[PDB]
């Protein structure tokens, strides 16, 4: 619409303000997280003023293929959309790459699942559209698809919006990844854990997943106890057997409305060509509503975390 | 022997080096140069405490040319692992930061020596639970020095009186029926000639195993289901066919096929003799 162009219009004018990003223009404020990757930080871009969040990443890899990985990240500046988070630039310095993003100060969905146990309904409504468009953004303007939806990549900010984040851009970056150690729980679709993508459905999958996590509070694989759910450490690799070759998560038949759960159960058919893709979520009967609905996500989450 | 404590006040902790699966080392001083691993679990248990304590004292009669000396812990500011400092880069940095370019002769010696010191630990029935090139130092860019070996109590946080290991670590490494977790102790002497076997595919074919799956948990459930295994394709042109054909019997699936220590140092050294 008009106030979405007026602020990526805005984005991009302070974007241009950035110059050469060396790691001596950074000045440390707060640490905003971490996990099996690497570290974030709040920085002020000293050059500009620009409070910006840079993600520091260590890998060990040949210099080879971490040229690579950069020269592969500046595919970034070309995502500008409202539900794509707004990237400023990617470098290398003293062993890590950073890429410096623009700051969300609401957090992940992550984090503020954490501050508010569960989440309701309506907002998760919201939550789906942003979510729904912004993997809509990538698969047209860029053929590029996400590939690690999941509640710490979807971003939030006091101004309401609702961002996409972390998704999949470096093939390089995604190999070095590889070499991880395991983590403690799984958002990958089935056809992944035994295959490889199918296109956008197998995002639409973590999505489904993720949504299920938030709306009760809690990792759905395995799902919860008879009396665990009406009073509202399982091994990875049982996870992933679970997620292969046991029925998928579901709703509680009683709290949500059924839109919602045809939603969710739509998304989380274990074959990907039978499971919904974008152009089907798009006008479904609880998305179709979420819509029409006018509720102030801004204002919930201010409350959820305890700002003004 | 009993108490292995260091106080506090006699470990200069230095510049920071980098995490692991279980800590974080610094580069420390204490009577020389030494590596502080700052341990994850910093909040131990009594009955954990202990059990480390225990292990500890395995570990500190540990003594062979291809392992890295045990110094002891500490406790003081939290609980931290004290070991022999190492110079020049892991095995790890050579094959695949550095792609230093040895010689067939060179490579079969690190085999040896790897398997050596590994044969060693076995003797003493210690499991080292994370074999891996990131564990294994050429000091001097001659003598092998394996390290990060044992510490099971370290790893996988306990409950109050138990010790479930949660699998961590690297999966590259790590064998079928580790990964899976499900029957008692996985990790055993086969599970560390398995990773073994993955070291081998390192030193044969330049490359991490699995170079064509790019996802961390399709490798987990497809290795621990028997259905993904190392493509020995990629091994070298110039790598001799008893080499491999060891490599190939150290990846076995069904752990009970793989061969011991013992056999293997044998196997190794036959074959660098008949080149
Ligand atoms: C085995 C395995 O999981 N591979 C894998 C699989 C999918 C994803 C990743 N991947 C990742 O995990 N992260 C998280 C861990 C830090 C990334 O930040 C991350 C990333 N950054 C980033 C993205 C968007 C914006 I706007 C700013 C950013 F900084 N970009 C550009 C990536 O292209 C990838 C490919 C990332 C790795
Ligand atoms: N641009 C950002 N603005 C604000 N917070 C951020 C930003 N990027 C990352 N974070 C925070 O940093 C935390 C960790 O970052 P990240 O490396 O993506 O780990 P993760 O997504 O939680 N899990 P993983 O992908 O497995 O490493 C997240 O939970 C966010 O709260
Ligand atoms: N004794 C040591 N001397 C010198 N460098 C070391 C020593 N131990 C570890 N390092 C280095 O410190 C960094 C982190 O080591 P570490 O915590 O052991 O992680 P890792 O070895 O890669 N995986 P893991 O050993 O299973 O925890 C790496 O760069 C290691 O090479
Ligand atoms: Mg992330
Ligand atoms: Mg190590």
């Amino acid at each position: 619409d008009e106030q979405q162009r007026k602020r990526l219009e805005a984005f991009l004018t302070q974007k241009q303000k950035v110059g050469e990003l060396k790691d001596d223009d950074f000045e440390k404020i707060s640490e905003l997280g971490a996990g099996n990757g690497g570290v974030v930080f709040k920085v002020s871009h000293k050059p500009s003023g620009l409070v910006m969040a840079r993600k520091l990443i260590h890998l060990e890899i040949k210099p080879a293929i971490r040229n690579q990985i950069i020269r592969e990240l500046q595919v970034l500046h070309e995502c500008n959309s409202p539900y794509i988070v707004g990237f400023y630039g990617a470098f290398y310095s003293d062993g890590e790459i950073s890429i410096c993003m623009e700051h969300m100060d609401g957090g992940s969905l992550d984090q503020v699942l954490k501050k508010a146990g569960r989440i309701p309904e309506q907002i998760l409504g919201k939550v789906s559209i942003a979510v729904i468009k912004g993997l809509t953004y990538l698969r047209e303007k860029h053929k590029i698809m996400h590939r690690d939806v999941k509640p710490s990549n979807i971003l939030v900010n006091s101004r309401g919006e609702i961002k996409l984040c972390d998704f999949g851009v470096s093939g390089q970056l995604i190999d070095a990844m590889a070499n991880a150690f395991v983590g403690t729980r799984s958002y990958m679709s089935p056809e992944r854990l035994q295959g490889t993508h199918y296109s956008v459905q197998s995002d639409i999958w973590s999505m489904g997943l993720s949504l299920v996590e938030m709306a009760v509070g809690r990792y759905p694989i395995p799902p919860p106890d008879a009396k665990e759910l009406e009073l509202m450490p399982m091994a990875i690799f049982e996870l992933l057997d679970y997620i292969v070759n046991e029925p998928p998560p579901k709703l509680p038949s009683g709290v949500f409305s059924l839109e919602f759960q045809d939603f969710v159960n739509k998304c989380l058919i274990k074959n990907p060509a039978e499971r919904a893709d974008l152009k089907q979520l798009m006008v479904h009967a609880f998305i179709k509503r979420s819509d029409a609905e006018e509720v102030d996500f801004a204002g919930w989450l201010c409350s959820t975390i305890g700002l003004n | 022997s009993d108490d292995w404590e260091i106080p506090d006040g006699q470990i200069t902790v230095g510049q920071r080096i980098g995490s692991g699966s279980f800590g974080t080392v610094y580069k420390g001083k204490w009577h020389g140069d030494v590596a502080v691993k700052m341990l994850n679990v910093t909040a131990p248990t009594p009955q954990q405490l202990q059990a480390f304590k225990n292990e500890v004292g395995v570990l500190r009669k540990t003594r062979h040319v291809n392992i890295l000396l045990f110094m002891g812990y500490s406790t003081k500011p939290q609980l931290a692992i004290v070991t022999q400092w190492c110079e020049g880069s892991s095995l790890y940095h050579h094959l695949h930061i550095i792609e230093t370019k040895f010689e067939m002769i060179k490579l079969i010696d690190i085999a040896r020596q790897t398997a050596q010191g590994m044969d060693y630990l076995h003797a003493k029935s210690i499991i080292h639970r994370d074999l891996k090139s990131n564990n294994i130092f050429l000091h001097e860019d001659l003598t092998v020095k394996i390290g990060d070996f044992g510490l099971a109590t370290v790893k996988s946080r306990w409950s109050g009186s138990h010790q479930f290991e949660q699998l961590s670590g690297s999966i590259l490494w790590m064998a079928p029926e580790v990964i899976r977790m499900q029957d008692k102790n996985p990790y055993s002497f086969q599970s560390d000639v398995y990773a073994f076997g993955i070291v081998l595919y390192e030193l044969m074919t330049g490359q991490l195993p699995y170079s064509n799956i790019n996802n961390r948990d399709q490798i987990i459930f497809m290795v621990g289901r028997g259905y993904l295994s190392p493509d020995l394709s990629k091994v070298r042109s110039n790598c001799p066919k008893a080499m491999k054909r060891l490599m190939a019997e150290c990846l076995k699936k069904k752990r009970d096929e793989r061969p011991l220590f013992p056999q293997i140092l044998a196997s190794i050294e036959l074959l660098a003799r008949s080149l």
